[PDB]
RNA sequence: UGCCUGGCGGCCGUAGCGCGGUGGUCCCACCUGACCCCAUGCCGAACUCAGAAGUGAAACGCCGUAGCGCCGAUGGUAGUGUGGGGUCUCCCCAUGCGAGAGUAGGGAACUGCCAGGCA
RNA sequence: CCUCCUAAAGAGUAACGGAGGAGCACGAAGGUUGGCUAAUCCUGGUCGGACAUCAGGAGGUUAGUGCAAUGGCAUAAGCCA
RNA sequence: ACCCGAUGCAAACUGCGAAUACCGGAGAAUGUUAUCACGGGAGACACACGGCGGGUGCUAACGUCCGUC
């Protein structure tokens, strides 16, 4: 249900993501089915916030990136070892 | 072969109204007679077991075959390759013959009788036997005797369960546990 | 004590001739293939001329070194 | 078992013949049949197959596995075999005893002309 | 050419383990007796000589079973070559190389030759 | 003299660096042909104590491979003839 | 004890496993053959410091030495 808004990602490799990171932000994945997955980013700020609550991983997910909306489902999150900061989440089209 | 055709006629016909088996093979088997004679106590004289394995050779009508330490031990103090143990390595036409003369006339003759021990299986349809005064067979005179030794007849058998193992026991006698 | 030789003398597709040596090795890390010989050292050589070549073959994926003549 | 046996058995000679790249015959025993056949180094071709299921060996033999089948079998291998230039095969028992049918046909295939 | 059975190679678990079903047309298997070809460090045990008398019980061919083994992404990370920076004990930056670990998905094989039976 | 690292995925590479063995022996413990393949647990029993030979299932080389150790061995390089 | 789920670690453990470096084959460009062999003549035969990956120590140490620049 929750509206989660992204921009399209066109780098591949870890700088990317180091920037992400530095810019308070996170990569991410959505696979699921033989389409082919895509890559996306998170929003450290948002993405925190409506996980804040215990349905992240319960109820479907809503990407709504681009004015299309596609249902998605938390599977694993990578959470770093001591710093209270988001590294990298998969979703699964489900 | 004696007891072969007397098999064929009463056990297999038995055994199919009891088990209403499909094919005339699925009826359990004998697939050997094992006249192991374990004494364990060899370690004082090489005589013994020789007079054991002649035993076993009157007995059947082959040599006995004679079985080593399988490994070395410290705690029961036993070696690598030491001959300790004698068994008869029985298949052919003679089993049938052994096995009808026990059943006839070797089991009466069991002191303290109180029934076979029916609770010895290995757990697919192996029966086992550790009795002892193996004098019972009077093929063997006491003027050739110097001490009592034992016998675990320990028959493998076709059966693919216990209670196949039990039918099949019960069939050839048996009186009761 | 001396380092003795070990490891593989000629790779693959390296030329070699006969009598060439490939790998010295203690064991059998690897497999004589085609027009290779076993030393009694389990030492590889080329029975022939031609080029080295390593596969895997067996049931238990076992290394192969091979020798292929041009 | 009895046929892992067997294939553990025939493997090393098999691999051993196989490692001299030479053309083999070899053959196959059951007691109601056997059967015989020249392969390639390769090992997915074949040159030359006898058999004692088929009528025209089993036409003259009273039982399809006996000694006289067993060496008509050799005979029928080795002629098939000298008619298509097989040039002296080596020969493989395939984990068979060397004492009965296998030797039958060897003995029938050496004397049919063959010089392996 | 369609199905079934046996042998010989590639492939070496996507080819495996467990469960169920099915198979006697041919072929394969159970096994009868064995002085005869054979031999037991004892045993017709292995191998070999005389079947359809019966069967597919055990073994084995085939189908399903995703319980299980196994293969296996994309993406992130670790790690590191060259240059630079720092609080140079250790870490960061542009660039290149970047996978096991976990998931998506796959997964009860396929391929070449010969032989026999049912079509 | 030999084995582990040390020793930085080719070879080699030092330190009052730390870990162990050997000065052999075999006329079989070699060659050839054939046959075979274990540790342990459980089930059973009178000596058997929980762990004596014996019957079977799992296991599939953790055994064995004369030397202390390393790497190999199912084709077994291990065992018998 | 056996013993399922593993946690904390291994230079003398690896059912997984890089980046580099070394090895061989093909190719453009480029370098005054910069490559190899023989012969004459040598010098040196106590190196210092710093960067990187390491051994050990007292998670001080220019400690106590290695491979590369």
């Amino acid at each position: 249900m929750f509206t989660i808004n992204a921009e399209v990602r066109k780098e591949q490799g870890k700088g990317a993501s180091r920037r992400l990171r530095a810019a308070n932000k996170f990569p991410a994945i959505i696979y699921g089915g033989k389409e082919a997955p895509l890559a996306i980013e998170l929003d450290h700020d948002k993405v925190m916030n409506m996980q804040a609550k215990a349905e992240f991983y319960s109820e479907v997910l809503t990407i709504v990136v681009d004015g299309k909306e596609i249902k998605v489902k938390a599977q694993d999150v990578q959470r770093h070892p001591y710093k209270p900061k988001l590294q990298h989440i998969d979703f699964v089209r489900a | 072969a004696k007891l072969h055709d007397y098999y064929k006629d009463e056990v297999v016909k038995k055994l199919m109204t009891e088990f209403n088996y499909n094919s005339v093979m699925q009826v359990p088997r004998v697939e050997k007679i094992t006249l192991n004679m374990g004494v364990g106590e060899a370690i004082a004289d090489k005589k013994l077991l020789d007079n054991a394995a002649a035993d076993l050779a009157a007995i059947s009508g082959q040599k006995p075959l004679i079985t080593k330490a399988r490994k070395s031990v410290a705690g029961f103090k036993i070696r690598q390759g030491y001959p300790i143990g004698c068994k008869v390595t029985l298949r052919g036409e003679r089993m049938w013959e052994f096995f009808e003369r026990l059943i006839t006339i070797a089991v009466p003759r069991i002191r303290d009788f109180r029934g076979l021990s029916a609770k010895s299986f290995d757990g697919r349809g192996n029966y086992s036997m550790g009795v002892r005064e193996q004098i019972i067979f009077p093929e063997i005179d006491y003027d050739k005797v110097d001490r009592v030794r034992g016998l675990d007849i320990t028959i493998t058998t076709t059966a693919k369960s216990d209670e196949e193992g039990r039918a099949l026991l019960a069939a050839f006698d048996f009186p009761f546990r | 004590s001396e380092a003795k030789r070990l490891g593989v003398k000629r790779f693959g597709g390296e030329s070699v001739l006969a009598g060439s040596i490939i790998v010295r090795q203690r064991g059998t890390k690897f497999h004589a293939g085609a027009n290779v010989g076993c030393g009694r050292d389990h030492t590889l050589f080329a029975k022939a001329d031609g080029k080295v070549k390593f596969e895997v073959k067996g049931p238990k994926n076992r290394k192969f070194i091979s020798i292929e003549a041009e | 078992d009895k046929k892992s046996a067997r294939i553990r058995r025939a493997t090393r000679a098999r691999r051993k013949l196989q490692e001299l790249g030479a053309t083999r015959l070899v053959v196959h025993r059951t007691p109601r049949h056997i059967y015989a056949q020249v392969i390639a180094p390769n090992g997915s071709e074949v040159l030359v197959a006898a058999s004692t299921v088929e009528k025209a060996i089993a036409e003259q033999l009273k039982y399809t596995g006996n000694k006289d089948a067993a060496a008509a079998v050799g005979k029928a291998v080795a002629e098939r075999a000298l008619e298509k230039g097989i040039k002296d095969v080596s020969f493989d028992r395939s984990g068979f005893q060397y004492h009965g049918r296998v030797q039958a046909l060897a003995d029938a295939a050496r004397e049919a002309g063959l010089q392996f």
